[PDB]
């Protein structure tokens, strides 16, 4: 004797030594990204290229 | 007589009961079963259980 066993119920597994079917379908993805930058740039000139005479000592 | 009539006793009560089946020999009035897959599909669960596996 197997005991009770519904008429209409889905076949399921319900104690100890039952088998039940796995689909493994695994499917797993992650992702991660970053940056950063800082930039600085100067330039900076004077020239005198004629000087005239009341402005010759400075 | 009355007193049955007005009143219940403690712990004397009643509970309800639910389930699922099927209904067989219908004259073509039964379920479409297009539909209804669950009806289909514990016709084969009671079938399978029957030893016969469509």
């Amino acid at each position: 004797n197997y005991g009770y066993q519904p008429l209409f119920e889905d076949r399921r597994p319900r104690n100890i030594g039952d088998t039940l079917t796995i689909v493994l379908q695994e499917n797993v993805s992650a992702s991660k990204s970053s940056s950063a930058n800082a930039s600085r740039d100067g330039k900076t000139s004077f020239g005198f290229d004629t000087v005239p005479r009341y402005l010759q000592g400075l | 007589e009355r007193i049955r009539d007005l009143t219940s006793v403690q712990g004397v009560r009643e509970n309800s009961l639910i389930g699922y089946g099927l209904v067989v020999g219908l004259d073509g009035t039964g379920d479409q079963t297009t539909q209804t897959p669950f009806t289909t599909q514990t016709l084969n669960n009671m079938l399978s259980q029957l030893g016969i596996t469509v």
